[PDB]
C-alpha cells in the first residue's frame, strides 16, 4: 500500500495569515490526490482534488499543489470558519484508497504551560472496588503533550485514558485529563502516584504526588 | 423513469469506471433510444475521432437501424491500428475493422485511470495467433500457443507461449505507452430514398 | 518515454571477463526482446546477441557463441551481457537495442526489427597502460599558414582539443585517433590562419585526457630560422 | 447527486448488522461508492468500495476479512455488514461516492455517516464521586460521571451559576462498555471554605439527576 | 545464413536532390502468409546510435520525415529520400529479420553532399625538435577541405616512396561548406631520420591537374 503522512500534528494560525500544509506519499501517486475539511460534528468537505483543481463552491483563498510524492495545502487569508482538521487521500484507480492521519488548524496564541492537579480516588469509590486516579492539565498551549503516570516509580502503562476538550473559544488554550484506573486490591499496594507532565511552556518535566491515605 | 423520447445512454460507455482488455472487448448495443452525437463531437477531450465511410457533421441528420459500441483500452501507438485496412498485432490479433467499415473511432488518453505506480497489469492484448481474426472478431481463447511440432499439452516454455499478455501500464511512461480508452461506433444505415434520409 | 541506459563498458585485459548492462525505462520491460549489437572501431554494425521476453529464446553471433552469455531481470528491468575470454575483435562499442515484438525466433509472423537503441558502452580488449599524451607543435612554415597540434602516445580514449581556450574555432579539424602499432593511439589537430597574424597572435592548444587526469597547454610558435 | 444512510444502531457484540446507503443522480451505472470507518476520536479510514453495476469490490487490506460489502442497482443502494460484531467496530461510517469523468474521477457527495454502537450493556444512570480539592492562589475540584449508558450526560455547577473555568470533558468508553466522564472547574482557594460546589448530572435515557457536593476532604 | 548488400557504398546527392540506396538479400525475405517482407532501414550520424527508419520494407516508424520511403520485396529493396536535407548525412543500414539466422546487417551505405571539385591544400609539418628528443620522428601531411573525399597521398625519402610507416585519420564531412580534411603521419626513428635529407608527401586528387608535392630539407630549418 502507499503510506500517507501529514506535517505538522497541529499548527495555529491568525485570521489573515497563511496556512501551509503537506502531505507525504510513500510511493508516486502521479496527481490522483484530495484535500479534505471536517469541522468537528460535520461530516467531510472536499476541496481540492487532482492535487491542485478546486472543488466547485469553495472559497478561493483554499488551494492545493505538488506531484508524485509531495503535496501542499495552502490557505491564503485563514477565516474563523476554517478551523478543522485537514487529511489527504489518494485515489489511484487500481489501488487501496490510502488516508493521511490529519492536521487541525488552530488560533494562534502565545505558549501556556498547564497547570497540573492530581486528584486521589474518593473513599466513596474505593468502597465499591476500584480506584479511579485523574491527573489535570488545565488550559494550556499548544495542543501536544505527554503525562507519564508513576505507581511507586513503576512507569504505568495500558492503564489510562486521556480526554481533551476543544480549544477555548476566549483564550485558545487546551485542557486535558487522564484517569489512571485501578483496582482497590491493586491500589492498596502502592504508596506513592503522580503524574508527570511534559510541555513546551514547562522548562523541565512537572510532577504532581500524593500518597495513598495522606 | 424510461421512455423511448428519453437519449440513448452514452454514459455508460464513455464515462465507465473500468474497460475490458483489448483481447475480449466488451460491445453494447445502443437501440430503442434517440441518440445525440452533438455532445460526443464537441468534447475537447477526444484526441482521436475519426469516422469512416460518414461525416460526424451529419450524424444527427441519419437514420441508423442499429447502433454498436465497442469499447477497449490499447497503448498510444496502437491507436492508429483501430482503422479499416490497417495491420499489426492490434488489428489482426485483437480487434479488426472492416474494409467497408461504416462508422466513428473515439479515443482519449486514460493514464490517470488505468496506469498505477509499479505497473497496472489488469489489461491484456493477445500477442500470439495463428491466422488474422476477421472483422468484428473476438478471441477469448487462452490455449497455449504452440510454436513448434513439440506439442505443449498446455505448459509454457520454448516454442510454447502465453498467447496474452499485459500492458503493465505505468504513470511514467511515453504517452506512446500509456492507456488510450477507445469507443468505437458502428452504424447500420437504413436502406431508404434520399426524399427521406 | 523509451530509455535505455548502458555501463559496465571499459578497458580490460585479453582472456579477462566484464559485464555489460542496461536498464530500461518507459515501457513493459518484461515483455519485449532485447537484442545487444556492437561496432567496432570505424566498422559496420554486427549482430552479437538476443534474449526473449521470458528470458526463454537465446541466440548469439558466430564469433562469440560460447563465449557470451546473455540474460535479464524482469524485475529490475536490465538486460546484461556476460562477455567472457574477450579477445582483439571485441574491442566495439556495443548497444542494446529493443525489439517491437518479444524476440520469439520461431513464430516467424511476429519477428521484430530494432525499435530503440541505447547511447552504447564504449569496450576496449588491450594489454595497454593508462597513459598521458604528449604534445608536440606543428610549427608553421617559414595567403594562409596552416599550424597545429600532435596528440601522440595516450591511452585509452578520447581527447578533447582546443584552441585559445575556445576562442578559436573558425578552420579547426581535430582528426579523429590512430591506433599506433604500439597500442597507444595517435591523433592531431590542425587550424588554418591568415599569414599576417603569426607574429601578432599567441596560439595555444588546449588538450584534456580525463583517463590519466591530464590537461596540457602547448604554445605553438613559428620556426625563428633567423638570428 | 445525494446518498443517504441508515440511521444510528446500537447492538451486542456479535449480533449481525447490516447499514444501507442509497445514492441518485449518478454519471452513469458504473460510479464508486465508498465505505469510510471515523472512531470517537481517530482519523479516516478506507474500507472497500464498489461498481454497482459490476459489483466488484476492493476490500482494504485491513479490512478484508471482516466486513462484506453488497449491492443492488435495482435501488442504486450499497451496504456494509458485519457478520459478527465486537466492540472495536464502535465507530462512525461515512459513505463516499467517485463517478468518473473521461479523463480522471471526481468524488462528490458524502455520506451523513451512520453511528455504530457495540455494547453488551443496557441502561444505567451514572455514579457521582467527588474530586475534592487539594489542601496545598487557585485550587481545583470537579466530579467524575463514571459508569452510565448511552450518551449524553450533561453537568452543570450549582444549578448554573459557576460558568467560569468549568471544562465538562467530552467522554470515553472504558472496557466495561460503560462511558466515564468527568468535569471539573478552578476556583480561588480562599473559597474552598465559603463556597458550596455542587455538580449538576442530568441523565436523561435512565431518568437519573444526581447533584454532588464537593468539599475540601476532612484529613 | 542471409547475406545483405547494398549498393553503392558511398553516394553523393545536393540538398533538395532525390537520393535511392539499394539492398539486395541472398535468401528471400518474404512470409508469404501476411505478405510483408522482413527487410529495415536505418540511419546512424556520426557518434550516435542507429535509428529505425523503416521497417517492413515499406512502413515509416512514427517521427521520420515522411522524405523517406522503402519500396522492393523479395531480394531488391530500396530506400528513397526525396528532398534531401542537410541533416541526413549519415550511414543507411538495411537489415533482414526473417528470423532465419539470427539477424544481419548490411555494410551500410556513406551518403555525403555533392558539390563542386574542390583541391586541397597542402602542408607538410617536420618533427619538433622536443619530439626528436625522445627518438621519434613523426612527419604530418595535411590535405585541407577538399572534395571529393578520394585522395592519394605518397611520402617520398630521398626521393623514395614510402609504404608501410604511415597512418591517416580523415575528418567527416564539414557543416557549413561540406568538405574533407585528412591527416597522414610519417612515422621514423629518429636514427633513420637522421639518415635521409629530402622528405615530402605527394598528394593526388580531381581538383588538382597534377600532383602536388610540398617538402622540407632534414636539418634545413
Ligand atoms: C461523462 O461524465 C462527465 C462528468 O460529469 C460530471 O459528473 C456529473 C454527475 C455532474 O456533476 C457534472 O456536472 C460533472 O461535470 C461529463 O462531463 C461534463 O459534461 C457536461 C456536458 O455533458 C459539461 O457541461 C458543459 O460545461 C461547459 C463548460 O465546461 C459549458 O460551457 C456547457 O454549457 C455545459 O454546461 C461539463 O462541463 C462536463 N464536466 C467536466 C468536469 O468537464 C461528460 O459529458 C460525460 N460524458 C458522456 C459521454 O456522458
Amino acid at each position: 500500500d502507499i503510506q500517507m503522512t501529514q506535517s505538522p500534528a497541529t499548527l495555529s494560525v491568525s485570521p489573515g495569515e497563511r496556512a501551509t500544509l503537506s502531505c507525504r506519499a510513500s510511493q508516486s501517486v502521479s496527481s490522483t490526490l484530495a484535500w479534505y475539511q471536517q469541522k468537528p460534528g460535520q461530516a467531510p468537505r472536499l476541496l481540492i482534488y487532482g492535487a491542485s483543481t478546486r472543488a466547485t463552491g469553495i472559497p478561493a483563498r483554499f488551494s492545493g499543489s505538488g506531484s508524485g510524492t509531495e503535496f501542499t495545502l495552502t490557505i491564503s487569508s485563514l477565516q474563523s470558519e476554517d478551523f478543522a482538521v485537514y487529511y489527504c487521500q489518494q485515489y489511484n484507480n487500481w489501488s487501496t484508497w490510502t488516508f493521511g492521519q490529519g492536521t487541525k488548524v488552530d488560533i494562534k496564541r502565545t505558549v501556556a504551560a498547564p497547570s497540573v492537579f492530581i486528584f486521589p480516588p474518593s473513599d466513596e469509590q474505593l468502597k465499591s472496588g476500584t480506584a479511579s486516579v485523574v491527573c489535570l492539565l488545565n488550559n494550556f498551549y499548544p495542543r501536544e503533550a505527554k503525562v507519564q503516570w508513576k505507581v511507586d516509580n513503576a512507569l504505568q502503562s495500558g492503564n489510562s485514558q486521556e480526554s481533551v476538550t476543544e480549544q477555548d473559544s476566549k483564550d485558545s488554550t487546551y485542557s486535558l485529563s487522564s484517569t489512571l484506573t485501578l483496582s482497590k486490591a491493586d491500589y492498596e499496594k502502592h504508596k506513592v502516584y503522580a503524574c508527570e507532565v511534559t510541555h513546551q511552556g514547562l522548562s523541565s518535566p512537572v510532577t504532581k504526588s500524593f500518597n495513598r491515605g495522606e | 423513469h424510461h421512455h423511448h423520447t428519453n437519449l440513448c445512454p452514452f454514459g455508460e460507455v464513455f464515462n465507465a469506471t473500468r474497460f475490458a482488455s483489448v483481447y475480449a472487448w466488451n460491445r453494447k448495443r445502443i437501440s430503442n433510444c434517440v441518440a445525440d452525437y452533438s455532445v460526443l463531437y464537441n468534447s475537447a477531450s477526444f484526441s482521436t475521432f475519426k469516422c469512416y465511410g460518414v461525416s460526424p457533421t451529419k450524424l444527427n441528420d441519419l437514420c441508423f437501424t442499429n447502433v454498436y459500441a465497442d469499447s477497449f483500452v490499447i497503448r498510444g501507438d496502437e491507436v492508429r491500428q483501430i482503422a479499416p485496412g490497417q495491420t499489426g498485432n492490434i488489428a489482426d490479433y485483437n480487434y479488426k475493422l472492416p474494409d467497408d467499415f461504416t462508422g466513428c473511432v473515439i479515443a482519449w488518453n486514460s493514464n490517470n485511470l488505468d496506469s498505477k505506480v509499479g505497473g497496472n497489469y489488469n489489461y491484456l492484448y493477445r500477442l500470439f495467433r495463428k491466422s488474422n481474426l476477421k472483422p468484428f472478431e473476438r478471441d477469448i481463447s487462452t490455449e497455449i500457443y504452440q510454436a513448434g511440432s513439440t506439442p505443449c499439452n498446455g505448459v509454457k516454455g520454448f516454442n510454447c507461449y502465453f498467447p496474452l499478455q499485459s500492458y503493465g501500464f505505468q504513470p511514467t511512461y511515453g504517452v506512446g505507452y500509456q492507456p488510450y480508452r477507445v469507443v468505437v461506433l458502428s452504424f447500420e444505415l437504413l436502406h431508404a430514398p434520399a426524399t427521406v434520409c | 518515454e523509451v530509455q535505455l541506459v548502458e555501463s559496465g563498458g571499459g578497458v580490460v585485459q585479453p582472456g579477462r571477463s566484464l559485464r555489460l548492462s542496461c536498464a530500461a525505462s518507459g515501457f513493459t520491460f518484461s515483455n519485449y526482446g532485447m537484442h545487444r549489437v556492437r561496432q567496432a572501431p570505424g566498422k559496420g554494425l554486427e549482430w552479437v546477441a538476443l534474449i526473449s521476453y521470458e528470458e526463454s529464446n537465446r541466440y548469439y553471433g558466430d564469433s562469440v557463441r560460447g563465449r557470451f552469455t546473455i540474460s535479464r531481470d524482469n524485475s529490475k528491468n536490465t538486460l546484461y551481457l556476460q562477455m567472457n575470454s574477450l579477445r582483439p575483435e571485441d574491442t566495439a562499442v556495443y548497444y542494446c537495442a529493443k525489439d517491437q515484438g518479444p524476440a520469439t525466433v520461431m513464430v516467424t509472423a511476429i519477428r521484430g526489427a530494432m525499435d530503440v537503441w541505447g547511447q552504447g558502452t564504449t569496450v576496449t580488449v588491450s594489454s595497454a597502460s593508462t597513459k598521458g599524451p604528449s604534445v608536440f607543435p606543428l610549427a608553421p612554415s617559414s595567403g594562409t599558414a596552416a599550424l597545429g597540434c600532435l596528440v601522440k602516445d595516450y591511452f585509452p580514449e578520447p581527447v578533447t582539443v582546443s584552441w585559445n581556450s575556445g576562442a578559436l574555432t573558425s578552420g579547426v579539424h581535430t582528426f579523429p585517433a590512430v591506433l599506433q602499432s604500439s597500442g597507444l593511439y595517435s591523433l592531431s589537430s590542425v587550424v588554418t590562419v591568415p599569414s599576417s597574424s603569426l607574429g601578432t597572435q599567441t596560439y595555444i592548444c588546449n588538450v584534456n585526457h580525463k583517463p590519466s587526469n591530464t590537461k596540457v597547454d602547448k604554445k605553438v610558435e613559428p620556426k625563428s630560422c633567423d638570428k | 447527486v445525494q446518498l443517504v444512510q441508515s440511521g444510528a444502531e446500537v447492538k451486542k457484540p456479535g449480533e449481525s448488522l447490516r447499514i444501507s446507503c442509497k445514492g441518485s443522480g449518478h454519471n452513469s451505472p458504473s460510479y464508486w461508492i465508498s465505505w469510510v470507518r471515523q472512531m470517537p476520536g481517530k482519523g479516516l479510514e478506507w474500507m472497500g468500495r464498489i461498481d454497482p453495476s459490476d459489483s466488484y469490490t476492493n476490500y482494504s487490506p485491513s479490512f478484508q476479512g471482516h466486513v462484506t460489502i453488497s449491492a443492488d442497482k435495482s435501488i442504486s443502494t450499497a451496504y456494509l455488514q458485519w457478520s459478527s460484531l465486537q466492540a472495536s467496530d464502535t465507530a462512525i461510517y461515512y459513505c463516499a461516492r467517485h463517478v468518473v469523468a473521461l479523463t480522471h474521477l471526481y468524488p462528490d457527495y458524502w455520506g451523513q455517516g451512520t453511528l455504530v454502537t457495540v455494547s453488551s450493556a443496557s441502561t444505567k444512570g451514572p455514579s457521582v464521586f467527588p474530586l475534592a480539592p487539594s489542601s496545598k492562589g487557585t485550587a481545583a475540584l470537579g466530579c467524575l460521571v463514571k459508569d452510565y449508558f448511552p450518551e449524553p450526560v450533561t453537568v452543570s455547577w450549582n444549578s448554573g451559576a459557576l460558568t467560569s473555568g468549568v471544562h465538562t470533558f467530552p467522554a470515553v468508553l472504558q472496557s466495561s462498555g460503560l462511558y466515564s466522564l468527568s468535569s471539573v472547574v478552578t476556583v480561588p482557594s480562599s473559597s474552598l471554605g465559603t463556597q458550596t460546589y455542587i455538580c449538576n448530572v442530568n441523565h436523561k435515557p435512565s431518568n437519573t439527576k444526581v447533584d454532588k457536593k464537593v468539599e475540601p476532604k476532612s484529613c
